[PDB]
């Protein structure tokens, strides 16, 4: 779960608007977790694509298969703005639930691996 | 004689298991680890159920 | 009664009988080395009234863990031709038990690779990785011992 | 095959011939040579470890023979190759840390 | 696959979706049909699989096939033994082996 | 498992000492028939069983629970020996 | 809308029942849980106690019989007998054979409420003066039973065998995408029923079905705590 | 035999469930089609759309306001509304706020049969001098529906956003073996729900049985087809 995906098929492409991105990801010209460059910012298409309020939300995209857990996305948590794969929220969630506490636990897990 | 066990001298058994522990040992016994108390859980079957962790 | 029930002549078990363990497969009487009951004990013994008798219970009996069906029956007598007995002995008497054995919990498996296991526990055929034709696996071993 | 041969724990036919029965006891042959000669078959035979040591034939009644086929399996054996386990479906993965 | 279409049967969805995830970490040929890319993954000895318990595929494909497997001496009937108080040895009052 | 097992840890300065306390306390309880017991009946241990839920026979786990209050007192040459059992069998019968 | 339940069966043995359109993910949703409740809890058949005249226990060698007692054991776990009568809960069939012949299924002695469905079943090969009395009793149940756990008692030589109850043999089914929809992603559910013939696929799905919802109408009125 | 059935609850938001003892395998068999109900099935909240002043691009930042506009939409898929109604099937809440203010949900200007469950939420920050209107579209939806799926403008520059259906917020089941005198294998289903508060996990659990009996009662009327 921790292990997230990079595609090559994408390949660092660039676009001016987040709608290029998104209709070049329809068409099938750039690839999910592949690293682009929108705008000025670099992104990927799953990042722009997935942005979450919260976990349960990101969970439940998930769990009905709009998503993998493996792929790179923008997800709100613990009052964090952050780009990272649902399965590591979920890692997260787990460990905290498990202590009890999720604050000191994000506090001690390492989200960067 | 005749190994008459009955659902009464069964849960009499899990009466006295509750609570107490037992050790464990696995051979040959290196470090104080080769030796650990865990439950008694009543199972079908008759091989002897260890915890995936303290296998190490 | 009841322990003595597939016993039929000799003292000896019948073909076909399932003993469990601490049942008799064949009877033997043995003379007690003669000793006194303890008062306590002919205390008891006067109680019920029961004649303190002779001989003692030697009877072989299969033993905690072992238990089958009787096929075999071998006796062999002294003053009986074909066989001759060591010094002192009257006769022995052999019992094969024939156990069935199916897989259980714990049983070891392995194949021609070198791959060792025990068996851990068997799964209901309900709930199985099957095939889209609905054929089940038959053991779902681990990779990582590749 | 040549286990189950040299191993002695199976019956073969030791000339040519026509087998006149079959049954768990005895396997009979009448041979070419003229002779009726009967095998008697091993019915669960007490082993060392205890393993038991079978002899199940295969062969019909009535169809003839030929010199050194297989008469009967042993414990081991099938149709005169060495059946040691069984074959079974075998997935590879990972099962709930069984 | 063959007799799977001779029953009137298309792929699975499920099927669709494990190969979809195979292709993605390229397991399969991208642009060649489910057909083909279950067929390239046939020969790779992996299959799709589904989860009794849920119904739900394995998100990954897992190889199957027939092993010859082996029951051997060791058993729990034989090797499962416990003791409260037995006999002892005569010389000193250890219990037996 | 035994909860509490880190305060527990932490109320003695050597963990030995702690087995000894939970040793004896349990000798105790195990005397009197729990019924020196420093618990309060929503306190004491109970047992789950389909015939009832009763007083967790244990008395390891009792001891546990009982210096997890802090009502218990501990210590060497605290009270002389001889008066303690005495009297801690004129208490209860 | 309202799906439309198309049932396609084959004999008693084979059956194929299709459901669309239906919910995104909702065909894994029923077609699990009642391949589950199929394959396991479906009310069987496949006798209990068998004996034969001359046979003390299983192993005996029977003359005049190439098989040992227990591959015709084995042979007897394969039969697959089916009750007219949902009012008998057990039975006895009789089987007798004399002769040069091949012993099957079809050779047992035929009763009222009685049926086998495959009398082409191999019992035994019976060679020269072979003489073959045997009597197996039909109990009938749910699921998988070793012999080692009903006791019998029945007579001095009876002797337990192994019994596969359920009727069903093998259950599968197959989730694809409807053109009946008002939109895409749609389930078509199809279920395959593989049976003996004691009991018709349609039944076991039938009473599946009634199984499942029994256990599903047990979510009632509970006990309530608030922690 | 009979199941006992048992319910510990907290608030409107969170609930337990056991269900035990239970024959084995059914425990799963029950908890895997509630569990993917309860996600993809009842019926809900959840804002489609919003239009925002002075801001016609998703990414483009507001004036006034601390959070940028994403910040906003994701508080505003965070709010948690209620229909009083069966008949409504989509309506339009408005706000508008002015000067040095924290904005809540509850300073959401109200509607009709519209009542806010979650009036203490943050919505916005205004600064000094900050100018917000804004009419966000609330209609009533199941499951999950992303903003890629339907685009939405009944607006000039209206804004689709991620419409997060079911008030369910995750399910999360648990399997257990159970012992009752001999036999220590029984399915101890404990069964977690975790919901907005629009309905309590106890409402949603029941309204996802019946759905599944509904789903289970169409097998009714077979049409034979022999092949």
């Amino acid at each position: 779960i921790t292990q997230v995906r990079k595609e090559k098929k994408g390949a660092g492409m660039a676009f001016a608007t987040p709608e290029e991105a998104l209709a070049a990801y329809e068409r099938g010209e750039v690839a999910l977790n592949a690293p682009i460059v929108v705008a000025g910012r670099e992104t990927s298409v799953g990042r722009l694509k997935f942005v979450f309020a919260n976990p349960d939300e990101a969970l439940l995209a998930v769990a009905h298969g709009l998503l993998d857990l493996q792929d790179v996305v923008t997800v709100r948590y613990l009052g964090r703005r952050l780009e990272t794969s649902p399965g590591r929220i979920l890692f997260a969630r787990i460990v905290g639930e498990a202590v009890g506490d999720e604050k000191v636990a994000q506090e001690l897990i390492q989200m960067d691996v | 004689r005749q190994r008459d066990i009955k659902d009464e001298v069964w849960d009499a058994l899990e009466e006295v298991i509750h609570g107490k522990v037992v050790l464990l040992n696995r051979a040959p016994t290196l470090h104080r680890l080769g030796i650990q108390a865990f439950q008694p859980v009543l199972v079908e079957g008759q091989s002897i159920q260890l915890h995936p962790l303290v296998c190490e | 009664e009841a322990a003595l029930r597939d016993l039929d002549e000799e003292g000896i078990v019948r073909i076909g009988a399932e003993v469990k363990p601490g049942d008799i497969l064949v009877g033997r009487t043995s003379f007690k080395g003669e000793q006194e009951p303890s008062p306590e004990e002919r205390l008891l013994r006067s109680i019920f009234g029961e004649k303190a008798r002779d001989v003692k219970d030697t009877s072989l009996r299969v033993p905690p863990g072992e238990g089958g069906i009787v096929v075999g029956r071998l006796r062999l007598r002294r003053g009986d031709p074909g066989v001759e007995l060591k010094p002192g002995v009257r006769e022995v008497v052999r019992v094969f038990v024939a156990q069935k054995r199916k897989l259980q919990v714990g049983d070891k498996l392995a194949n021609r690779h070198g791959n060792k296991g025990v068996v851990a526990k068997i799964l209901p055929v309900e709930d199985m990785p099957h095939l889209p034709d609905g054929t089940p696996v038959d053991v779902i071993l681990n990779p990582l011992g590749v | 095959e040549r286990v189950v041969r040299d191993s002695l724990a199976a019956l073969y036919a030791e000339e040519d011939g026509e087998v006149v029965k079959v049954d768990g006891t005895r396997i009979a042959v009448r041979y070419e040579d003229g002779r009726l000669v009967e095998h008697p078959l091993r019915r669960y035979a007490r082993s060392n470890q205890g393993t038991a040591f079978d002899q199940r034939p295969r062969v019909r009644v009535g169809q003839r023979v030929k010199k050194g086929d297989l008469l009967a399996d042993g414990p081991a054996s099938e149709e005169g190759f060495l059946a040691l386990g069984q074959n079974v479906l075998v997935a590879i993965m990972p099962f709930d840390g069984y | 696959f063959g007799k799977r279409q001779g029953e009137g049967f298309g792929v699975d969805k499920r099927e669709k979706e494990v190969l979809a995830r195979a292709e993605k970490l390229g397991l399969v040929s991208p642009g060649k049909s489910p057909e083909e890319q279950l067929k390239e993954l046939f020969d790779l000895g992996k299959v799709v699989l589904y989860d009794g318990r849920t119904g739900e595929p394995f998100e990954g494909p897992i190889v199957v096939g027939q092993m010859f497997i082996m029951k051997l001496y060791h058993m729990v009937e034989d090797k499962m033994h416990a003791r409260s108080t037995g006999p002892y040895s005569l010389i000193t009052q250890q219990p037996l082996g | 498992a035994e909860p509490g097992i880190d305060k527990l840890f932490g109320m003695v300065d050597s963990k030995y000492r702690l087995t000894v306390v939970v040793a004896k306390r349990a000798q105790q309880l195990l005397r009197h028939r729990f019924k020196n017991t420093v618990l309060e009946p929503e306190e004491r241990p109970k047992m789950r069983t389909l015939e009832g839920l009763y007083d967790d026979p244990n008395a390891v786990t009792w001891a546990m629970k009982e210096l997890l209050t802090g009502r218990l007192f501990f210590g060497e040459n605290l009270v002389p020996e001889d008066r303690l059992q005495k009297e801690m069998e004129r208490l209860y019968p | 809308k309202a799906p439309v339940f198309t049932a396609t069966t084959q004999g008693d043995h084979y059956g194929e029942f299709v459901l669309e359109p239906l919910e995104r993910g909702f065909g894994v949703t029923l077609g699990n849980p009642l391949r589950r409740i199929l394959l396991s809890s479906i009310p069987g058949t496949a006798v209990t106690s068998v004996y034969i005249e001359d046979v003390l226990h299983e192993f005996s060698t029977i003359p005049g019989v190439k098989e040992d007692v227990v591959e015709i054991i084995l042979n007897l776990k394969e039969l697959v007998v089916r009750f007219l009568d949902p009012k008998m809960a057990s039975t006895t069939l009789i089987l007798r054979a004399e002769g040069p012949k091949e012993v099957r299924a079809g050779d047992f002695t035929p009763s009222a409420d009685v049926e086998i469905m495959n009398p082409d079943l191999h019992i035994a090969t019976l060679e020269e003066g072979g003489k073959l009395y045997m009597e197996v009793r039909v109990d009938r149940g749910v699921g998988y039973v070793p012999a080692e756990r009903h006791g019998i008692k029945d007579r001095i030589n009876a002797i337990p065998v192994d019994a596969i109850f359920s009727p069903v043999r093998r259950v599968a089914f197959q989730v694809e995408d409807t053109r009946l929809g008002q939109r895409t992603d749609l389930d078509k559910l199809t279920l395959r029923i593989w049976t003996d013939g004691s009991v018709t696929p349609l039944e076991a799905l039938n009473q599946a079905v009634a199984i499942l919802k029994e256990h599903l109408n047990y979510f009632a009125n509970p006990e309530a705590s608030l922690l």
